C-alpha cells in the first residue's frame, strides 16, 4: 500500500499539511515488508 | 518473627565417586502417580 | 497429549510425566482436562566391579544383550535395570576375534553346556 | 530443570578424550569456558540511554537470574551429563564408564560394540579434531550470530520512535504546552 | 529441544541435528542459549550382490 494515494493523493495542500502530522508512513511499511519476506522464509524453510 | 532478606541456594551439594572400573545397580522400584492441568476452551459473547 | 500418551506408550521423555512412562487417564473439568499418569522409578542401588570383556581359551566373548559383573571371587551377567544373577554360558554371549586387541580384558572360564551332557 | 549440583572429579581422564575446551575454567574470575568467553565478548563523562530514557517515563527493570547462576546451572547440568549418562534423568545417579557409555549408545543406534572397541583411539582423535575445527569456525565467523542482535534492533528501534513522536504539533499552534 | 536432545537419546530425524545423534553439549549466551550436537556418518560404500 501507498500512504498519500489512499490518504490524500494528488492534493500539493493535503500533502503539505499531513507532513507536519506525524510519520506513521515508515512503520507501516516496516510492517508490510516485514510480511512480505517472511512469506518467502516460510517457502524456502518448508520446500528446501 | 521479622521479615529477612537473602540470597537465594540454587539446590543441593553433591559429588559423585567416578572410577575407570566402578558401576551401580538398583535393586527395588516403585510406582508414582502425578497430575498435570491444561485450560481447553473459552466464554463466547455478542 | 491426548494423541500420544493415553491411546499408546511414548518414549520421548519427560512428554508424559517424570520417570519412565506406562499409562495415564483423563478427566474432565470445567473449560479444561485432568491427566494421571503412572511411571516407573528404580531404587535401592548397591556397588560392584566390572571389566568390558573376558578372554577365555585364546578367544574374546562379549555380552550377547547384558553386562559383565563380579562380586569379587566370581563372574556374572545382568541385565542393565534390575539385579539378577547368572551363570556366563554361550548362550548369552558371542565371540569375536582374539583377546590381543581389547583394552581391559580378563582372564576366566567359559562354561559351555554342550560338553557336559555330550560327556553324559 | 535439576534439583541438586554436581560437581566433577579432581582428576581429567577419560579416556582419551580432552574435554577441555568446554568445561569451566578455574583462572578466570567468571568461570566459564573459552567458547563461552569468546561469544560473550563476540556480542555486544556524557549519559546513558538508560537515564536518557529515565527522564521522559520509561524505565528499565533488571532480570532475577544472574550470569554466575546461569553457568552453574550450566556446569551441573554438563558435569551431570559427563558422569552419570541418562539415568540422573529419571532419578537416583549412577556412575558408568565413559566407553561403557559410548557402547551402549552405539548399540541403541544399532551398531555392535566390538566395532566401538576396535577403534577408540581413531574415534578419540576425530572427536578432538572436531572439537578444534569448531573452536576454530565459531572464532572466525562473524554472521553467525543475527537472530538476538536483530531482536535488541527491533527493541531499540521502537524505544527510539516512541520517544521522537513527542516533538509532533499534531495541527497545534506549537508542541511545547508551557509556552 | 533442551528437554528431549540432552536427557537422554532421540530417534527423531532432524530433530537434534543433520544425522545419526549421539549427544549434545549445552552452552549459555546473553539472552540465549547454544546447543552443540554430535552426530555419525557413514562413508567409504561398496558395491555387492
Amino acid at each position: 500500500v501507498d500512504c498519500t494515494m489512499y490518504i490524500c493523493g494528488d492534493s500539493t495542500e493535503c500533502s503539505n499539511l499531513l507532513l507536519q502530522y506525524g510519520s506513521f508512513c515508515t512503520q507501516l511499511n516496516r510492517a508490510l515488508t516485514g510480511i512480505a519476506v517472511e512469506q518467502d522464509k516460510n517457502t524456502q524453510e518448508v520446500f528446501a | 518473627q521479622s521479615i529477612i532478606a537473602y540470597t537465594m541456594s540454587l539446590g543441593a551439594e553433591n559429588s559423585v565417586a567416578y572410577s575407570n572400573n566402578s558401576i551401580a545397580i538398583p535393586t527395588n522400584f516403585t510406582i508414582s502417580v502425578t497430575t498435570e492441568i491444561l485450560p481447553v476452551s473459552m466464554t463466547k459473547t455478542s | 497429549k491426548m494423541s500420544e500418551c493415553v491411546l499408546g506408550q511414548s518414549k520421548r521423555v519427560d512428554f508424559c510425566g517424570k520417570g519412565y512412562h506406562l499409562m495415564s487417564f483423563p478427566q474432565s473439568a470445567p473449560h479444561g482436562v485432568v491427566f494421571l499418569h503412572v511411571t516407573y522409578v528404580p531404587a535401592q542401588e548397591k556397588n560392584f566391579t566390572t571389566a568390558p570383556a573376558i578372554c577365555h581359551d585364546g578367544k574374546a566373548h562379549f555380552p550377547r544383550e547384558g553386562v559383565f559383573v563380579s562380586n569379587g571371587t566370581h563372574w556374572f551377567v545382568t541385565q542393565r535395570n534390575f539385579y539378577e544373577p547368572q551363570i556366563i554360558t554361550t548362550d548369552n554371549t558371542f565371540v569375536s576375534g582374539n583377546c590381543d586387541v581389547v583394552i581391559g580384558i580378563v582372564n576366566n572360564t567359559v562354561y559351555d553346556p554342550l560338553q557336559p551332557e555330550l560327556d553324559s | 530443570q535439576v534439583k541438586q549440583i554436581y560437581k566433577t572429579p579432581p582428576i581429567k581422564d577419560f579416556g582419551g578424550f580432552n574435554f577441555s575446551q568446554i568445561l569451566p575454567d578455574p583462572s578466570k574470575p567468571s568461570k566459564r569456558s573459552p567458547i563461552e568467553d569468546l561469544l560473550f565478548n563476540k556480542v555486544t563523562a556524557a549519559r546513558d540511554l538508560i537515564c536518557a530514557q529515565k527522564f521522559n517515563g520509561l524505565t528499565v527493570l533488571p532480570p532475577l537470574l544472574t550470569d554466575e547462576m546461569i553457568a552453574q546451572y550450566t556446569s551441573a547440568l554438563l558435569a551431570g551429563t559427563i558422569t552419570s549418562g541418562w539415568t540422573f534423568g529419571a532419578g537416583p545417579a549412577l556412575q558408568i564408564p565413559f566407553p561403557m557409555q559410548m557402547a551402549y549408545r552405539f548399540n541403541g543406534i544399532g551398531v555392535t560394540q566390538n566395532v566401538l572397541y576396535e577403534n577408540q583411539k581413531l574415534i578419540a582423535n576425530q572427536f578432538n579434531s572436531a572439537i578444534g575445527k569448531i573452536q576454530d569456525s565459531l572464532s572466525s565467523t562473524p554472521s553467525a550470530l543475527g537472530k538476538l542482535q536483530d531482536v535488541v534492533n527491533q527493541n531499540a528501534q521502537a524505544l527510539n520512535t516512541l520517544v521522537k513522536q513527542l516533538s509532533s504539533n499534531f495541527g497545534a499552534i506549537s508542541s511545547v504546552l508551557n509556552d
